[PDB]
């Protein structure tokens, strides 16, 4: 039974570019054999969708910028004119010898122009303070590229060890990212200080952007 | 139309058992292979099992052989995956998928929606839901950002929607982060035009099915007084 | 309308004609694959000869290669290039 | 050159094709005549179907009449009009 | 087993005419059956020649003014442009049920313009007289039609019972006939008389033509 | 070329026997039917017998069945007709003829020359041959007619030719007449231009094979003196 090795593991490409993804069978198979690989597109958290079957045939309702070819051991998926919606992980599958195994996937990132984040800060809710914890949240919205830094200041003291970040998958329309940073304090500590600030660094910003609020406003 | 609907996932303790179901509509599974495929969090697709319903022939991946059993009931048009002796590494979204026969064998063109199976000894815990209210001032660029903080739940997943599903544009529901407490937390935000406040109201609908928690929360900007 | 004797004779005389041949016949020893399509269009000798001591056989032969789906039931499938004999010229020869 | 899978499929699928049929087959009970020519060109159903549970059969049929030399060995011969079944349309039907 | 009845029994036709000869089978045979009659041409005293086979097919090297057709019981031989050489007896033959039987034949005579005979008379040879018999011969050469009268006169006495005539078949180039009349006398009687005359009547002659010789000249 | 040559005819007494031969050239009689056909004097063709040489199958007309036997020797490529118990009505020219098989069965395309069989109790008798000399005067129209009288022979036939076969134009060889004596007699004549006398000579060649009589006779015009 064959394994497929899929390559590259990830890549980054611009709208309109030609993307080429490769799938190689582990065993020696002659060029006279073909048509045993399927290709799938998986958007994050969704079921994979079939793009290409029997090596080179375009599945119904799939845009024609997708194509595939191959023979022997070597198969290729080509996206001829990369679109923002093509952000996804792509998988091959062999059924030369079933059970049908998958490749390890190729993550496709859309390379776009630089966009600075819009920044917003959120004080903890009164409802939450009642229970003895304070979450302060900072949103960085619709930026590119993914790399961004967030520093929390509490009365000018830079914080450490008490925040967590999460970042969205690249957006399927505009190819941007968003990021949330959550500062977690005890109610005790929250009430000791007045100025809560979020400081954001990103290559699209000439200088740091800070958003802040004063507790009890 | 042709469809597969999974059920039966959820939380289960290490060493435990779970049975997944998959209901086929629009076709007869007798003409088919039914497959289970799983995806561990942030990892690739892994084929796990296959049944040919008519004759009951089964194949299994080495990683689950001996512990899992796939079957099909042709009269209910349903397939099943019995999972025994579960470990941390079996935590994954589990998908049902169909392959036809002969000229109808071209690939998995029909999948279910996926069912999350979490193998852990921690216990169910419903979330608290708090508003993320912007200052009135932060709406000055014509954009107001507001959200819900969905805090301290177990296990995954949580669904969030805005205005009962009618508001989808500008919504970012972040991946859950696991806190040092072993409970998950996430935020959902949406950006809307500030000129739409007072004509529109903004409600986030949180659903945590593992704990039968269904919570709505109204979110609007507050001033500073 | 009636087909005329000399036409019937001329259209039926030993010649190469497009014939649909079952692939299992051309590869009788395949105990492993099912084929799709299960038959192929080949030029082969057909028709009849003047005497019943004569039979219609190929003089000139050549190979043609076609893509066929090859299925090993429960085990996998692919498209494979398979070769078949064609008849370019036929003649009536003694048995 | 290689014939492509979708061509092989399309050219081989259950359809009416010119087939050379032995006359003794269409008139199996003739214990008296030899025929010349001994076979005739008839449209008949040939090719293959997607499933092996399906088979290729005629839907629409019609008759054609041809002049055949009919010989009763040692006893005489003539040209006679004989009728044969043709297939105008075929389809894949369950067995 | 079938018999063929052939018709007409004889006919007379001009150069350029269409001649039609018919052959009918004795048993009822449906119109779906054909191709079982052959046609032959026989010149007098020669072997028949094949003209038409399987009802309607022209044998190799036979002029194309010959054709044939038929079906069921009824078969036809047609000569589309009758030529002088077509003088002959024509026969059909069936092989529907062998042994293959012949029709009774159709004698074809070529009708041409009237031509008077040229007449010549021949005395008996000295060699013959030695043996005691005298043959006197009269030739009528290249005439049409066949009907001609010859009267022998011996010293003006019209003869009777002592002559015989023979006439040729119609000539294959000019369509004429020739005729010989032989007067047979004993030598005794031959030497008794002096004037031997042949008198010829034919529709091409305004009046009788007489040829004569005197015995011992 | 393809050919059939008959032999063995001639005179035979009533009740007698005769054997006819037919030699095939240019083809194998094994692939063939061989037929005998006869023609009584001034009558139509009558099919008489047929052999399929390989298997020796025979068919006969009712008029000769039981009295005649047809056979074939495949190794000599020859067919035979044995005729027993002959009567006046069997007097005829006898022809051999070939028919092929299958697509080669289309008609008698090859015949022999014919052999005369005469059934009579009269005896062979060779002819006398006398000149038919015109007067010199009868040549005045530019045409000279001259001939041979072939008198008192039995049986038929007699052949006549002029200038050993070189002179065919203007020749009329009359049908034999049977005299009251039971012997045949015929004349042959030819017309030639009178201007050709003295440059050309005129000889008639008579052949009566039944009596081995071969006679030439010079014929020219005589005056009257
Ligand atoms: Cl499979
Ligand atoms: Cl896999
Ligand atoms: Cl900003
Ligand atoms: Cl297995
Ligand atoms: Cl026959
Ligand atoms: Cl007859
Ligand atoms: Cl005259
Ligand atoms: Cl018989």
């Amino acid at each position: 039974d064959i394994q497929m090795t899929q390559s590259p593991s990830s890549l980054s490409a611009s709208v309109g570019d030609r993307v080429t993804i490769t799938c190689r069978a582990s065993q020696d198979i002659p060029r006279s054999i073909s048509g045993y690989v399927a290709w799938y597109q998986q958007k994050p958290g969704k079921a994979p969708k079939l793009l290409i079957y029997w090596g080179s045939y375009l599945y119904s309702g799939v845009p024609s910028r997708f194509s595939g070819s191959g023979s022997g051991t070597d198969f290729t998926l080509t996206i001829s004119s990369l679109q923002p919606e093509d952000f996804a992980t792509y998988y091959c599958q062999q059924h030369y010898t079933t059970p049908p195994t998958f490749g390890q996937g190729t993550k496709v990132e859309i390379k776009r122009t630089v966009a600075a984040p819009s920044v917003f800060i959120f004080p903890p809710s009164d409802e939450q303070l009642k229970s003895g914890t304070a979450s302060v949240v900072c949103l960085l919205n619709n930026f590119y590229p993914r790399e961004a830094k967030v520093q929390w200041k509490v009365d000018n003291a830079l914080q450490s060890g008490n925040s967590q970040e999460s970042v969205t998958e690249q957006d399927s329309k505009d190819s941007t990212y968003s990021l949330s940073s959550t500062l977690t304090l005890s109610k005790a500590d929250y009430e000791k200080h007045k100025v809560y600030a979020c400081e954001v660094t990103h290559q699209g910003l000439s200088s740091p952007v800070t958003k802040s609020f004063n507790r009890g406003e | 139309e042709v469809q597969l609907v999974e059920s039966g996932g959820g939380l289960v303790q290490p060493g435990g058992s779970l049975r997944l179901s998959c209901a086929a509509s629009g076709f007869n599974i007798k003409d088919t292979y039914i497959h289970w495929v799983r995806q561990a969090p942030g990892k690739g697709l892994e084929w796990v099992a296959r049944i040919y319903p008519t004759n009951g022939y089964t194949r299994y991946a080495d990683s689950v052989k001996g512990r899992f059993t796939i079957s099909a009931d042709t009269s209910k048009n349903t397939a099943y995956l019995q999972m025994n002796s579960l470990r941390a590494e079996d935590t994954a979204v589990y998908y049902c998928a169909k392959l036809g026969i002969g000229y109808y064998y071209y690939g998995m063109d029909v999948w279910g929606q996926g069912t999350l199976v979490t193998v852990s000894s921690a216990s169910t815990k419903g979330p608290s839901v708090f508003p993320l209210a912007p200052s009135s001032k932060s709406t000055s660029g014509g954009t107001a950002a507001l959200g819900c903080l969905v805090k301290d739940y177990f296990p995954e997943p949580v669904t969030v929607s805005w205005n009962s599903g009618a508001l989808t544009s500008g919504v970012h529901t972040f991946p859950a982060v696991l806190q040092s407490s072993g409970l998950y937390s996430l935020s959902s935000v949406v950006t809307v035009p500030s000129s739409s406040l007072g004509t529109q109201t903004y409600i986030c609908n949180v659903n945590h099915k593992p704990s039968n928690t269904k919570v709505d929360k109204k979110v609007e900007p507050k001033s500073c007084d | 309308e009636v087909v005329k004797f000399m036409d019937v004779y001329q259209r039926s005389y030993c010649h190469p004609i497009e014939t649909l041949v079952d692939i299992f016949q051309e590869y009788p020893d395949e105990i492993e694959y099912i084929f799709k399509p299960s038959c192929v269009p080949l030029m082969r000798c057909g028709g009849c000869c003047n005497d019943e001591g004569l039979e219609c056989v190929p003089t000139e032969e050549s190979n043609i290669t076609m893509q066929i789906m090859r299925i090993k039931p429960h085990q996998g499938q692919h498209i494979g290039e398979m070769s078949f004999l064609q008849h370019n010229k036929c003649e009536c020869r003694p048995k």
